RNA sequence: ACGAGACUCUGGCAUGCUAACUAGUUACGCGACCGGUCGGCGUAACUUCUUAGAGGGACAAGUGGCGUUCAGCCACCCGAGAUUGAGCAAUAACAGGUCUGUGAUGCCCUUAGAUGUCCGGGGCUGCACGCGCGCUACACUGACUGGCUCAGCGUGUGCCUACCCUACGCCGGCAGGCGCGGGUAACCCGUUGAACCCCAUUCGUGAUGGGGAUCGGGGAUUGCAAUUAUUC
């Protein structure tokens, strides 16, 4: 087979970015089944870029030190809630995933300029990689806080967080804090 | 606030207080007759595309 | 903080469960325990009873992660 | 009996290997069934210690290291030939022994 | 083309072994089941009330895998990290009394026999019974 | 981080200035001739010297070299 | 099926009101002797339905629990498992769980207080007598 | 009949002996798809799902795995299997079949034919971890 | 010229070579399964995984571009490796520390009302707060029944060196016991059956079962003595 997890279709992926697809793309022969191939992607600049999105996003689950390096839990926790998402939504655990991340990544940030600038900042464009990495962390942080002292468990916060991100709702922590940072930047333009 | 794409043609340099911005020249697709200078935040590449929220704004050059 | 949940059969536990609980599209022990505010022990007992009846479909089983889908 | 072993224990690899090659060549010269140089796993003793005499300054630990090596060679021969081939002007600093089965 | 002793899920294979043994009911239990702590890392009392059957089945499986597992091998199979609270924990061997009682309970019941190298091994009749169990449980869902 | 020390550069210059005829353009032959006609007490040093010798041969073909 | 009679949310063991919202074998931990592995042992030797809920527990089962826990001689459980092994005053090895006397047994320092031992003096000052360093640490409990 | 090509991952290793037989594969004297974690079963199963079962229906491969660490024990089984097939085909049958299988796997995954260069770095003194040092007093 | 680099040690490659019956493929009742998994055996091929020796191998070497077309840098083919990690580490100095290592010590204090091994009898295990190097913790990211399949470095039974790591049978919850005990070594520990997890009762959203951090009581092995239970 060539499908993700043997159930997720590989052929109905959409461009959906025209020319930003080069950094969010799962359509090649390297798109493997189980997102677990050790940590050889963080060894050189943009050798992470050729990695498929599913792999990096399941990698970004292990935070807080208590669950550091528990990639088995991460792949199980992604397989669960993937077998859920499409189910509750209906599309393709993939297409929904790319749409959710694209909707959860900021596009404009604020940076200080000059040798001694200490009063004002300036608006700057955000590169694909930076926003995607940040968005994945936001999604993971939202899942963690929906699983922290809350009635919801792991491998389930991710599903509804991704559904909200695809929907564009303010329920998800990701896009709501994206909007907060965007408002800060807009006041800082 | 329209959003448009422009192709990177020459990565001019790296600036910023501690250094976080890449100043780069981008040529628009739909015109190809006008190019601008933008400081993109985050790891950027050569020949890729960048999403700008404002086309009338340019960062400091040199 | 504190969450007082009933730990015995009562009027609310059995009612709106034969249809309205599988009437949703997403059913899990977390989902049922949240949309009914009952302990997961009796919820899992009812789920096992219904599975022995064979009207809901299991996707995953665990002591902390069980997945159900409508089969009626 | 035809069950004779010889044991060469040392610290340097060059002198021990030259001695082993000399012994194997000499035992090959006479028509002997000799087992080749068996290399026992070298053992290195690690000693991380204080550098300063009195505790003062930075915690710099001297990792003194001694590696020792052992070779065992079996051969089926008259023991008189074993004695006559042992005294072949062996290298200083190598300990050579003869073991019976 | 024959049947493999380990072609089944070892978890479900050992569960089938426990079910077969408790259907047989031959293996006895000692009088006390509440005195022994049963694990230097344990925090409470075991919640099975039948852990002797599972222990015997698992130990017979282990003796099938390899022999010589005498008094000194079993205690370190389940022995492990022992929480000392604030102190960094350390490895502690399993309780020797209950392990020795298990060794005496498995002995003398026509499944475990003495071997030249010490410890004990599995009598071939028990191996044939386990192979029959494995074949049946394979035909249950793996051969249909 | 692949700048050549003056030992390698000077040895390559001397070898090229004395033994132009023997050496060629393939590193695996320059290393052999260099180890033949020189006392190089290390394999790594010989590899570095031969690599810079091959680079110097690629330099001379396009024109005379200053050094 | 389920029991509609006798249903009480309180299991009175020592004229006390314990929380019934907790499941069995864990809610009874509140007693000064019953709890942790002690409760597990007494309910395991009680031979009752440990898989049932606390609400479905009947009066007869709590009565059986009281009978088994009153007599450590009911099932020949050795004395060392108990906390009052090798008792003071008189050699005592049975079990009696009751309020108003258990704290006096806890007040076993007064006997050694009367012997003015080093342990007695250390107990007088409220310090950790097991050799714990109290040089300047220990700021909790003094405001 | 036997190539014994082995395969490495961390300090752990796996040896896949390949012979002419029924085509069935055994690992640790056991069938293939019942490994207890059941999480990375397809990770080691990749060769079959990539090259097809027919390429795996003419060689009997017995794989033995030894080395500390359970995740280190896995990730060498599939590399050993691929290397065993490559060596067996090159030694016995012809070049073209092994060429196609190696080309397909490499275009899929490069790691299936070459070992991992990564290994655990030593720990230098003055700190709790490998690179990390003790907390300074300021 | 010194320092840097080179260099020494270490690892990423050796189906090329010298090779062992301590570790081991491939090898037929013996121990068995309706042609197949099973550390109980022995010679055979003589080394692939196993150990360590000679070597060899990587050189910004081969392409694309940038570069005062230089020194170099950035990507790709190939390759095990396209920056493995340490050791050593220069001028000249600090009134830095060490006279509590010195039987290396100078000069004052010494020269018995001593400034030592002798009872160890005697103490930093004494407390009204803060700075200074970590672990448990905050859980439905996991405590939790066990089903489990697997390590690396190495000290290890004594020309005054008594102190050694661990299997058979039994006892006991625990410290241990007795007969030979396996250890001149990869033969013995041990196919080091260690940490998480693939599951098995509770918790199903917590002050509790985790936090046992503070007070009761039971035992052993080197201890003339373990009180201020230091030790399990």
């Amino acid at each position: 087979d060539i499908k993700l997890f043997g159930k997720w279709s590989t052929d109905d992926v959409q461009i959906n970015d025209i020319s930003l697809q080069d950094y969010i793309a799962v359509k090649e022969k390297y798109a493997k089944y189980l997102p677990h191939s050790a940590g050889r992607y963080a060894a050189k600049r943009f050798r992470k870029a050729q990695c498929p999105i599913v792999e990096r996003l399941t990698n970004s689950m292990m935070m807080h030190g208590r669950n550091n390096g528990k990639k088995l839990m991460t792949v199980r926790i992604v397989k669960h809630a993937f077998e859920i998402i499409h189910l509750l939504t209906g599309e393709n655990p993939l297409q929904v995933l790319v749409n959710a991340i694209i909707n959860s990544g900021p596009r404009e940030d604020s940076t200080r300029i000059g040798r001694a600038g200490t009063v004002r900042r300036q608006a700057v464009d955000v590169s694909p990689l930076r926003r995607v990495n940040q968005a994945i962390w936001l999604l993971c942080t939202g899942a963690r806080e929906a699983a922290f002292r809350n009635i919801k468990t792991i491998a389930e916060c991710l599903a509804d967080e991704l559904i909200n991100a695809a929907k564009g709702s303010s329920n998800s922590y990701a896009i709501k804090k994206k909007d907060e940072l965007e408002r800060v930047a807009k006041s800082n333009r | 606030q329209p959003i448009k794409l422009a192709r990177v043609t020459k990565v001019l340099g790296r600036t910023g207080s501690q250094g976080q911005c890449t100043q780069v020249r981008v040529e628009f697709m739909d015109d190809t007759s006008r190019s601008i200078i933008r400081n993109v935040k985050g790891p950027v590449r050569e020949g890729d595309v960048l999403t700008l929220l404002e086309s009338e704004r340019e960062a400091r050059r040199l | 903080d504190k969450l007082n949940n009933l730990v015995l059969f009562d009027k609310a536990t059995y009612d709106k469960l034969c249809k309205e609980v599988p009437n949703y599209k997403l059913i899990t022990p977390a989902v049922v325990s949240e949309r009914l505010k009952i302990r997961g022990s009796l919820a899992r007992a009812a789920l096992q009873e219904l599975l022995s009846k064979g009207l809901i479909k299991l996707v995953s089983k665990h002591r902390a992660q069980v997945i159900y889908t409508r089969n009626t | 009996i035809h069950r004779i072993r010889i044991t060469l224990t040392s610290r340097n690899v060059k002198s021990l290997e030259k001695v082993c090659a000399d012994l194997i060549r000499g035992a090959k010269e006479k028509n002997l069934k000799v087992k080749g140089p068996v290399r026992m796993p070298t053992k290195t003793l690690r000693i991380t210690t204080r550098k300063t005499p009195c505790g003062e300054g930075s915690k710099t630990w001297d990792r003194f290291q001694m590696r020792i090596h052992k070779r065992l060679i079996d051969l089926h021969s008259p023991s008189e030939i074993v004695k006559q081939i042992t005294s072949i002007s062996i290298e200083p600093g190598v300990e050579v022994e003869v073991t019976i089965a | 083309p024959g049947v493999t002793v380990k072609d089944v899920n070892q978890q479900e294979f050992v569960r089938a072994l426990a079910a077969f043994l408790k259907k047989s009911g031959k293996l006895k239990v000692p009088e006390w089941v509440d005195t022994v702590k049963l694990a230097k890392h344990k925090e409470l009392a075991p919640y099975d009330e039948n852990w002797f059957y599972t222990r015997a089945a698992s130990t017979a499986r282990h003796l099938y895998l390899r022999g010589g597992a005498g008094v000194g091998s079993m205690t370190k199979i389940y022995g492990g990290r022992q929480r000392n609270g604030v102190m960094p924990s350390h490895f502690s061997r399993g309780s020797k009394s209950v392990a020795r009682r298990v060794l005496q309970a498995l002995e003398g019941l026509k499944m475990v026999e003495k071997d030249q190298d010490g410890g004990r091994k599995l009598t071939p009749q028990g191996q044939r019974d386990l192979d029959r169990i494995a074949g049946q449980v394979a035909a249950a869902n793996k051969k249909h | 981080g692949r700048v050549r020390t003056k030992t390698v550069k000077k040895a390559a210059r001397v070898i090229i200035e004395k033994y132009y005829t023997r050496l060629g353009n393939d590193f695996h032959t320059n290393k052999r001739v260099c180890e033949e006609i020189a006392i190089i007490p290390s394999k790594k040093l010989r590899n570095k010297i031969a690599g810079y010798v091959t680079h110097l041969m690629k330099r001379i073909q396009r024109g005379p070299v200053r050094g | 099926l389920v029991i509609p009679e006798k249903f009480q949310h309180i299991l009175r063991v020592l004229n006390t009101n314990i929380d019934g919202r907790r499941k069995i074998a864990f809610a009874i931990t509140a007693i000064k002797g019953v709890g942790r592995r002690y409760a597990h042992v007494v309910l395991r030797k009680a031979d009752i339905d440990l898989t049932k809920r606390a609400g479905e527990l009947t009066e007869d089962e709590v009565e059986r629990v009281i009978t088994i826990m009153q007599n450590p001689r009911q099932y020949k459980i050795p004395d060392w498992f108990l906390n009052r092994q090798k008792d003071v005053k008189d050699g005592k090895y049975s079990q009696v769980l009751a309020n108003g006397l258990d704290n006096k047994l806890r007040e076993d320092l007064e006997r050694l207080k009367k012997i003015r031992a080093h342990r007695g003096l250390r107990h007088f000052w409220g310090l950790r007598v097991r050799g714990q360093h109290t040089k300047t640490t220990g700021r909790r409990g003094r405001t | 009949q036997s190539v014994q090509v082995f395969g490495r991952k961390k300090t752990a290793t796996a040896v896949a002996h390949c012979k002419r037989g029924n085509g069935l594969i055994k690992v640790n004297g056991r069938p293939l798809e019942m490994i207890e974690p059941r999480t990375l079963q397809y990770k080691l199963l990749e060769p079959v799902l990539l090259l097809g079962k027919e390429r795996f229906a003419g060689v009997d491969i017995r794989v033995r795995v030894k080395g500390g660490g359970h995740v280190a024990q896995i990730y060498a089984i599939r590399q050993s299997i691929s290397k065993a097939l490559v060596a067996y085909y090159q030694k016995y049958v012809d070049e073209a079949s092994k060429k196609e299988i190696k080309d397909i796997l490499i275009q899929y995954d490069r790691t299936l034919l070459v070992a991992d260069p990564r290994r655990c770095e030593s720990k230098k003194f003055g700190g709790p971890g490998a690179r990390a040092r003790y907390q300074k007093s300021y």
